[PDB]
RNA sequence: CCCGUCGCUACUACCGAUUGAAUGGCUUAGUGAGGCCUCCGGAUUGGUUUAGGGAACCGA
RNA sequence: UAUCUGGUUGAUCCUGCCAGUAGUCAUAUGCUUGUCUCAAAGAUUAAGCCAUGCAUGUCUAAGUAUAAGCAAUUUAUACAGUGAAACUGCGAAUGGCUCAUUAAAUCAGUUAUCGUUUAUUUGAUAGUAUACUUGGAUAACCGUGGUAAUUCUAGAGCUAAUACAUGCUUAAAAUCCCGACUGUUUGGAAGGGAUGUAUUUAUUAGAUAAAAAUUUGAUGAUUCAUAAUAACUUUUCGAAUCGCAUGGCCUUGUGCUGGCGAUGGUUCAUUCAAAUUUCUGCCCUAUCAACUUUCGAUGGUAGGAUAGUGGCCUACCAUGGUUUCAACGGGUAACGGGGAAUAAGGGUUCGAUUCCGGAGAGGGAGCCUGAGAAACGGCUACC
RNA sequence: GAUAAGGGAAGUCGGCAAAAUAGAUCCGUAACUUCGGGAUAAGGAUUGGCUCUAAGGAUCGG
């Protein structure tokens, strides 16, 4: 799983990593803490991938909804799309019926997902066609 | 739909000028400036339906092109100037001064005002920054901008501007037990004392507040304006009433008692 | 126009959506510059907001930087060797963010023959020895030969780099938007994004 | 009646898109173009009018345009063009040269005389003092309110080295 | 009490040769007006200004 | 007011509908019609077609007046008042009309911009490393005119600017770079360059785990605000503008000074706004069960484009995305909502239409100008 | 054995004769049907030269 395994040279935009200055030969890496009680995990503060779509090494900002929802498939890369369960009031019969949606949400390397985990996600600006979620928090299941 | 609103249909209209149904299908648009079109009260509205000087429109400008209508120290010809809270109206022909502030009932009660105090105005500070070249400065609630203000003075907090210079006199920190006044929703104008700010993050900020009449009530923090160091001392002048809430039962008493 | 409205595409589950207004203004685009090497050729564009973007066309020359010496000189474009979007801007000749170009490095070469008092290259051509020795011992005062004293140790540059002086050709990558800014500036490559886009070029 | 336009290298008619600067169109609107009618600047013989300038006189005299003249209609109004209208150097009163045509009505006739735009005067000299003074106290006034916040900074810094020496 | 065929009349709908007809939407393919960008071009025009008469030379 | 009555039988008790009864901000129509108040009104069918007239213009003491305009002889032989024309500026993107299109679209309530543009208003905000004030066009105007005809305009002659295009008037020191010479164990220097704000790029500040072998803003959160270094730029702008009054200083020079305003102009903030945007919520239909991905469909990297995010578009790559919890398709005699009628409760039905949001200007498409329009009482083309 | 303006079966018992189509690659293909077909249905696009690039193998050697 090599960082670069692109065309173009994977970088963090301005983090700089002076060659001349003396020892210490490894990349310095940038990290952000997100807010709202949320850690860092220790893949984004050690790791080395990158990753500009991450909430933690990346340049998009977590803010508005916070969601929740079980992870029903891993077949894109970096994106996953999760289920939310709900039930809708129909007041006439004063029942429920069972509904869902299913939302597309950006995965960070930072995290391990696999079909069938609950996971919280923080809304984001725009990243994709269909995308507007970041996973924050990943709960086995 | 191709650009900026410049009319203003007379049911769209706040509900706290008090206009009458049908005397027209507009009502006045208030300008671009200091307050919110929504929270503003333009000076035709108070010069024509509050105190009644002038019979119509026509007359509101025809006043105030002679310079005879102060806000905050300065002659506007705005006939639709958005004059708003704490906004000091002064009348030098007639010699008269008021303040805008809000009644308990919710709506900008005429206030006379003696002249001295109408020679300055409080402000909330909104935020706080360095502007260019590294000055710091803070922004009222009126779009009021100050250079180099002091370096305890943070959001929320309320300071004492002077009208004739622009200048800050002195503050009032935002803390437990201070004297404020509601600026928004369901208690607007009712003034209590703080007792206690409920911070949530990423949402919205709740504050707990008491009247003099040990009633306690909430509010969000973005409708608080504080107007006074602790109970009963503000720095400025109320209205009658000294923003407390009556029951509808109370008020049909204490109009029976003034009028039977 | 061209225009950037979303709602021409199809749903994300699949449906064809149906017209619901027409085209607006304030949801245009407009057609690429396609900057090439060549005599200077800028346009402007009158933007949203009566703003001005400027349409780079042709460009001769940029600014670049050198990164662990914190200079920057004004340079000319030699052409470009790499573009990770596509090969055909390469074979084009066509300048825009993030392409890989050479520029000359004689600016930053007085810069440095200037600032520490040494040599780059490692050629000890037939005439490029008398210039590199010449440049060794120069008619210079006793205070600035003490100060470039004082600036060796911090004197030797990467290998790599070092390698590329002796043609007079720096790698580089572009990193203004020429069909925006009308500018064509870059940084020189160094370090481990060296060594990648060497490995690429040598294929 | 299809004017001729510089440029159209025909004999005959064509349709061009005309906006603001084209000859044979005045546009009404600011930005709007108009698609019009015009003759190319190739003379042929289907032209009604032929307008023509006189070059040079060879031997003879007109009747009506070699043997007369009309006078201009206006004189100069800027200073330096009254000025370079009489040759005169920067020294002279350029108000006592002015031309200045006779206006009868009845018989109290009197003359009408341009003003002159440019032209130095007390009040000009007055204003280019006044926007420089602003200046200049502007300057001063602001690097007071710059020396007064170094000041407050200066006492709450000293101040609060005292008061966490005492704890 | 009551069933169906048959006879007269009226109304509704169905099938039906006519490779039937019309109206509205979407669309492959071919042609393709006109804007916009781009490339040259250069009616004309002022001089980056300099020419003994103007001769090299710039901008729109 | 939580209500029923008539009709199948010779008679009965049911099921069951037909009929009766009352309402309708519900339409039409017939008869009839005295008074006061209030008040809807070419939506339904044909977003069908239109003669004619009108509906968008605008000048203050403060941009440009030699009207061959009227008035004054008065404060005035540079103008001075009033005042057509025209140049310049602004508005014409508001309003008003209609409901054709439109079924996750519009819209409603809630979110977001740490994802952007913003005339104007209101606050702030710039001493930057020929000047007692630069040019040369052009309109109005005069005159020659061409066409049957238009709010068509062409030759030719003048003449203005807050139009167009250029251009100096400035503080005090200090900091960084190169550095001829020189003192010589690391110093003094002559002589040169760079200092504001805009643009572009790179690199540095922008802090905070408690006992033996130095100080910094905001946020829930940032690469934020801000500051610094090196350079960059078909070099942005740091007033060649106007009206009233005109006072003060004597070293009396046509000296120096300076009051109230107009109009400007960089950046930030603010206000008026836009553009995208989170969550959830729509009528009928399976005689629509699979749909999307050829020619973007779902996602990744890089770029282009945009005011900005984003398959918005391009190149390369992966094979994804939706669906019986009803996708996709079809119909709507469907613009949505605030609301309306009926109303024990639960419900049923209506809402083109006084307010809010959207969309359109015969049908499509493409644009100029402008802060703002894909404008139609704007232009271009086709039908 | 060829060609022919404009028309295009009006010629003739009758389109007789002649013309038109035509290879290959990709796209698209109805009624009906004995379910095998109809089918090259119908009907569209492409194709030269030159200079390149990529993919598809064999035998040796751990």
């Amino acid at each position: 799983l090599t960082v670069q395994s692109e065309r173009a040279f994977q970088k963090q935009p301005h983090i700089f990593t002076n060659p001349k200055a003396k020892a210490n030969k490894k990349t310095k890496r940038w990290y952000k803490d997100v807010g709202l009680g949320f850690k860092t995990p220790k893949a984004a503060i050690e790791g080395s991938y990158i990753d500009k779509k991450c909430p933690f090494a990346g340049t998009v900002s977590i803010r508005g909804k916070i969601l929740t929802g079980t992870v029903v498939s891993t077949k894109m890369h970096r994106t996953i799309i999760i289920r939310r369960d709900y039930l809708h009031y129909v007041p006439k019969y004063n029942r429920y019926e069972k509904r869902h949606k299913n939302v597309a949400a950006h995965v960070s390397p930072a995290f391990r997902v696999e079909e069938g985990d609950v996971v919280t996600v923080g809304q984001c600006r725009p990243i994709s066609k269909t995308v507007r979620f970041n996973v924050l928090k990943v709960s086995a299941g | 739909a191709r650009g900026p609103k410049k009319h203003l249909k007379r049911l769209a209209a706040p509900s706290h000028w008090m206009l009458d149904k049908l005397s027209g299908t507009y009502a006045p648009r208030p300008s671009a400036g200091p307050h919110k079109l929504r929270e503003s009260l333009p000076l035709v509205v108070f010069l024509r339906n509050r105190l009644k000087y002038a019979l119509n429109g026509r007359e509101v400008k025809a006043i105030m092109m002679q310079q005879h209508v102060q806000v905050d120290g300065k002659v506007r010809t705005d006939t639709t100037y958005p004059a708003g809270f704490m906004d000091v109206i002064t009348l030098e022909a007639t010699n008269e001064h008021f303040r805008l502030v809000y009644d308990v009932k919710g709506k900008f009660a005429v206030h006379r005002i003696s002249a001295e105090e109408a020679a300055y105005k409080l402000g909330k500070v909104k935020k706080v920054q360095l502007g260019k070249k590294g000055v710091p400065y803070v922004v009222t609630h009126d779009g009021r901008t100050i250079r180099y203000p002091d370096p305890l003075i943070r959001a929320n907090d309320t300071v004492k501007i002077d009208l004739a210079t622009g200048k800050i006199d002195d503050f009032i920190k935002f803390d437990t037990g201070r004297l404020v006044m509601v600026t928004g929703g369901r208690n607007l104008g009712r003034v209590g004392v703080i007792v206690h700010r409920e911070k949530h993050e990423g949402g919205f900020d709740l504050v707990h507040i008491k009247d003099a009449l040990e009633n306690t009530f909430v509010t969000r923090l973005s409708n608080v304006f504080v107007i006074g160091t602790e109970a009963g001392k503000p720095w400025v002048s109320l209205p009658k009433g000294k923003g407390i809430k009556l029951s509808i039962s109370e008020e049909r008493d204490r109009r029976r008692a003034q009028q039977g | 126009g061209i225009s950037r409205d979303s709602r021409h595409k199809r749903s994300a589950t699949g449906a064809k959506r149906a017209q619901f207004r027409k085209k607006r203004k304030f949801e245009l685009g407009r057609q690429p510059a396609n900057t090439k090497i060549g005599p200077k050729r800028i346009h402007s564009v009158r933007t949203r907001g009566g703003n001005q973007k400027f349409r780079a066309l042709r460009v001769e020359t940029g600014n670049f930087s050198w990164g662990s010496e914190g200079v920057s000189r004004k340079t000319r474009i030699a052409g470009v060797v790499y573009h990770p979007s596509n090969n055909e801007l390469v074979r084009t000749n066509t300048l825009t963010k993030s392409a890989v170009v050479q520029i000359d490095a004689t600016p930053f070469r007085q810069w440095y023959e200037n600032h520490y008092g040494a040599t780059l290259g490692k050629k000890k051509g037939g005439a490029h020895a008398a210039h590199a020795a010449e440049v060794a011992d120069a008619k210079r005062s006793r205070k600035v030969e003490r100060k470039l004293a004082a600036r060796s140790g911090a004197a030797a540059i990467e290998s790599a780099v070092d390698s590329q002086f002796g043609s007079g050709r720096l790698y580089a990558v572009i990193s203004s938007r020429p069909g925006q800014s009308g500018r064509c500036d870059g940084y020189i490559l160094e370090g481990e994004e060296l060594a990648f886009y060497l490995r690429r070029l040598t294929a | 009646g299809f004017p001729m336009k510089q440029g159209v290298m025909h004999p005959t008619r064509v349709r061009l898109l005309l906006s603001k600067g084209h000859s044979c169109y005045r546009p009404r609107r600011t930005g709007e173009r108009k698609r019009k009618s015009v003759r190319g600047c190739i003379v042929a013989q289907d032209l009604s009018v032929l307008a023509l300038s006189i070059v040079k006189q060879g031997d003879n005299e007109i009747e009506g345009l070699t043997d007369t003249t009309v006078p201009k209609r206006l004189g100069p109004k800027r200073a330096n063009h009254i000025r370079k209208f009489f040759g005169l150097t920067k020294e002279d009163d350029v108000r006592d040269f002015v031309v200045r045509r006779e206006v009868t009505k009845g018989d109290k006739t009197y003359t009408k005389a341009p003003k002159i735009q440019r032209l130095v005067t007390p009040q000009t000299l007055q204003r280019k003092r006044a926007l420089k003074a602003k200046k200049v106290k502007n300057a001063q006034q602001q690097r007071d309110a710059a020396a007064e916040y170094a000041q407050l900074l200066a006492k709450r810094l000293h101040e609060r080295k005292e008061e966490r020496a005492e704890i």
